[PDB]
């Protein structure tokens, strides 16, 4: 997840 | 339902110029204890007074709203 | 801590919709005594029950919004 | 008193195209006579004598005029112009007065004059209005007349359904206040400018 | 305008008219100024019992009455 | 007749036009200026001030101006034979461009402002607004 | 499962589309009323309908957020 | 299943639109009732119409989203 | 996982377009009803027209998002 | 899926604007009746030729939705 | 630096409104005031109540977003 | 094509944009020819300046997006 | 790697409003103006200070993004 | 380069804002020309004058597009 | 790094607001000329006024989009 801070929360 | 909606309404009326008071004068403290010049502070002085006017401008609108309750 | 924030920002901009309505109706009160100025109130009371409607939306976005920064 | 026609015949032809194009507009709206209300003659007349009978044909449609709305029921006020319908009225009509003027016609014939008079009657707001005069057909021959004039009254119960075909700049509802009041100059200017023609080829008789 | 200060649209034109005849030249100003005299002796009556008899003279003394 | 406009532009006084054919007319309505021409609109508006433009069939590019206080227009659409649209101009005071001045035009606004000084009266304080702005048409519009 | 949060803000952004409506309208109101004062009992009549529906769909925005915030 | 949620949000971020639309109605029925008030009895009927569809989007912007939300 | 019901949702996000332009249409034409009623039924005529397209766009969009929900 | 979906939708927004543009030109169809009836036919080429540009747009748009569906 | 600042900047998205609002109100000053000199110091009056909420509520989004941005 | 699929997609919001731009114009030109039939000819000379313009910009983004398919 | 990057551009996105505020601002003075062109420095006057208020609005979305750089 | 693509297609997304713009100009061109013909010319340039600004900001964000898509 | 293109690309979308505000302004323009060809520069005048403020604007936003491009 390069974008962690936006990726991770959904469709991980 | 309505009562909730009514209650808000009279809260948010009630604390409109609590805020202007109380929130919008820690910013100018805020803004006091991070600048030190005079010519900003005089364009402060200015917006003081103008938030004075705000005050005194929210104070009516809250009388108002509570006469037409 | 990472997506409460988010929710809290993106529910304050129905704000910026509301602020669009206020402008319009004070601007229809305005230019209603620019035409008839025989009757400011009468107007007035209009005005305010319009603005009381969207002051209430305005109060439930906000709160949302901070329901949801604590939630 | 030739020269005094010809100079009025000139002002005729003069100010005539100026009032006719607005009252032929706003007489597409129907005027019912016979309709009730307060009643509010202006009887129109000359100041001086030597004029044949033309101010006793327009006292005998007024009393005709008057004896009727009376008989139905409706109230009166007569309005008038000139000293002659006074003396003509003054004592068989005169508890229905309500306003008169005089020495007009002292100075040539203007705007200003028939502004006034539009102005008195606006502000003696009555349901419904009449006028009487003497069209000049020829220089040797009138016709007197009874021109029924659309109220505010009047109007306010009306939709105004036939003006539909024409677009007010303003609309309709801000112009038609400024309108009526032009209407009721424009019709006072062309009455008198015609009272004033047959009066003249009268004294010349 | 006008409406609102309680006044009628004939008042207006007529005032606004005496202004432009105000900003003439001589030769027409005269002649306009001439045509456009005002002599008016209004009446009033009440059943009859005159209540006031008033001359006029110029507009404005006129239209404020 | 023929597919002109037939201008008839009338003070109370002195009618200038009667029935007379022209291509273009401008006119200062009062939300603004308009231009009629033949084929344009049943219309009626209401004049503020400012100069009537008239431009006729034979001239094309020769005009004539008339000032103008206050007042009314109809424009009328043809009979069904004539082909002739027509339209009245009635204005209270209509005057000629060469029978203008700048110099009385700044006297009577002086003395507008001084008898406005006293502002008391509703009336008073429109009728000094109103000649500012008929005198100041009056003033870009003179010689 | 932060994305409930998320979902009942995205929800609630509608209220600036609600907000205008009742603003126009009251415009409209006032308009209307600063040209035939003598039929304000119907003009408000009528605009109460309006509301009698805006509102209704506001309510949803409001509702479904809650919703999409549990369930 | 969380996606869900943000997806019946987003179905539901359009009724905006459908109640400025419906505040242009009736703004326009207040306004022509204000010109011309002998022909209310019309005035009314076509704006029903009108609603006639917008409800009909409405409720689709409504229903879908529970579709997307369960299914 | 299941950007199928995104899709769809974000093709049911243009209706508030569509909403806007019909209520557009009802307005003007209760407008130039109160102008001029003589007319009336002709301009109900040209209205239907327009709403022939925006409808079929509109359908395009539910139908087309349907399409995405299943595949 | 997911990607190709996503982008058909979203294509697919740019629908609503359409929309609007349709709606302020019928209104203009409408209004300009209403004021000149006399020259009706004259006014609806007009508007026709509109649509041989905006309705263009549409199905453009539409059209690469399937082929970004496609693709 | 992480999405509490995302968060902080998307609640300065609803200045838009803010500011189009209060276009909208000194607009309509200027409007009526052109119209009606006479009575512009009433106008200005109604104009500035206006403002005791646009200014308010856009000042609540910037000390909202600071509240997001320093949780 | 993945990524240059969305890339196309989002090529394509302005595409509404434009649309009611070119209404807009169209509108006028109707209204400004239901008003002086005359100067049709005119007006859509003018006219076509305008939507030129807006084409130009229209075939950019279109062009834009199937270089974005494929670049 | 820069998100107080992407933070900054949000927040700097907002000045569409204020230009368009700004804009419809400017416009009616001038329409103001050309109805009476005497009545200047009163608008002048009015529309300086809405635009004080638009300018400060601005300014404080130009420095709120500078921050969230500048972190 | 997806990235370097989706920041062209999010840098085109001015254009929409562009159109509209100059839309509303040209309108208002087309318009005051049938309201008074005789000053038609002058009128264009003014547009022009306009366009002007326009057009070096429509060019500037294709370009700006450019050049973030070859980096 | 790409994703200060990304941050570019977003903060020029700024610039379509921009826009249709200088395009609103000189519309106005465009019709006051017609409604009073008689002055044709104060108007200009108090337009270059604005369009100085709004053209501030768009420079700052260029220049803030090639600041956070570089960096």
């Amino acid at each position: 997840y390069p974008a962690s801070p936006v990726q991770e929360i959904f469709l991980p | 339902r309505f009562y909730f909606m009514y209650m808000a309404r009279t809260t948010f009326q009630a604390v409109r110029p609590l805020l202007a008071f109380s929130v919008f004068g820690e910013v100018m403290k805020l803004v006091l204890a991070t600048m030190s010049s005079g010519l900003f502070s005089f364009l402060f002085s200015f917006v003081l007074a103008f938030e004075v006017f705000y005050f005194f401008l929210q104070c009516y609108i809250s009388y108002t709203f509570l006469t037409m309750f | 801590a990472g997506v409460a924030s988010l929710s809290a920002a993106i529910a304050l901009m129905s704000v910026g919709g509301v602020a669009q309505g206020i402008g319009s109706l004070f601007a229809a009160l305005v230019s209603g005594t620019a035409r008839n100025p025989s009757i400011k109130e009468d107007l007035f009371t209009y005005t305010l029950i319009g603005m009381g409607f969207l002051e209430f939306l305005g109060i439930i976005c906000v709160l949302m919004s901070a329901v949801l920064l604590y939630s | 008193a030739a020269s005094k026609l010809r100079m009025d015949q000139r002002r005729l032809e003069n100010g005539l195209p100026f009032a006719t194009p607005v009252q032929k507009l706003v007489q597409r709206i129907p005027v019912d006579p016979k309709e009730k209300g307060t009643l509010a003659v202006l009887a129109l007349s000359s100041d001086k004598g030597l004029c044949g009978g033309v101010n006793s044909f327009v006292a005998k449609q007024a009393r005709i005029v008057i004896k009727e709305n009376e008989m139905a029921g409706n109230a009166v006020q007569v309005y008038g112009v000139g000293d002659k319908i006074r003396s003509a009225l003054q004592r068989t009509f005169g508890d229905r007065f309500k306003r008169i003027m005089t020495e007009v016609t002292r100075f040539p014939w203007n705007f200003g004059q028939a502004c006034i008079i539009a102005d008195r009657l606006m502000q003696d707001n009555p349901a419904r209005l009449m006028v009487i005069y003497n069209h000049f057909k020829s220089a040797v021959a009138y016709d007197t007349l009874t021109l029924n004039v659309l109220t505010p009254t009047q109007a306010a119960q009306s939709a105004k359904e036939q003006l539909n075909t024409f677009e007010f700049e303003p609309e309709k509802t801000d112009v038609w206040k400024d309108l009526q009041d032009f209407y009721y100059a424009c019709t006072v200017f062309g009455c008198m400018l015609d009272n004033i023609a047959s009066e003249q080829s009268a004294r010349m008789s | 305008m006008w409406r609102s200060s309680g006044v009628s649209f004939t008042r207006y034109a007529s005032e606004m008219a005496a202004l432009l005849r105000q900003c003439l030249k001589e030769p027409y100003r005269t002649q306009a100024m001439q045509r456009n005299q005002i002599h008016l002796k209004e009446t009033v009556y009440q059943q009859g019992q005159v209540l006031t008899r008033e001359t006029f003279n110029d507009i404005k003394k006129a239209f404020e009455a | 007749f023929k597919n002109q406009l037939l201008l008839t532009l009338s003070s109370p006084s002195e009618a200038i036009y009667v029935r007379t054919p022209v291509r273009s007319v401008t006119v200062p309505g009062s939300e603004g200026a308009m231009t009629m021409t033949n084929g344009h609109s049943q219309t009626v508006a209401r004049l503020k001030a400012g100069e009537i433009i008239v431009r006729k069939g034979e001239t094309g590019d020769e005009v004539e101006r008339f000032f103008l206080s206050d007042g009314f227009v109809l424009f009328k659409s043809p009979e069904d034979d004539s082909g002739c649209c027509t339209a009245e101009v009635l204005g209270v005071e209509v005057v000629p461009v060469s029978m203008l001045d700048k110099e009385s035009a700044a006297t009577a606004l002086q003395e507008l402002l001084q008898q406005g000084a006293g502002a008391t009266d509703e009336w008073t304080k429109a009728r000094t607004l109103l000649g500012q702005e008929l005198l100041s048409s009056v003033i870009r519009a003179a010689p």
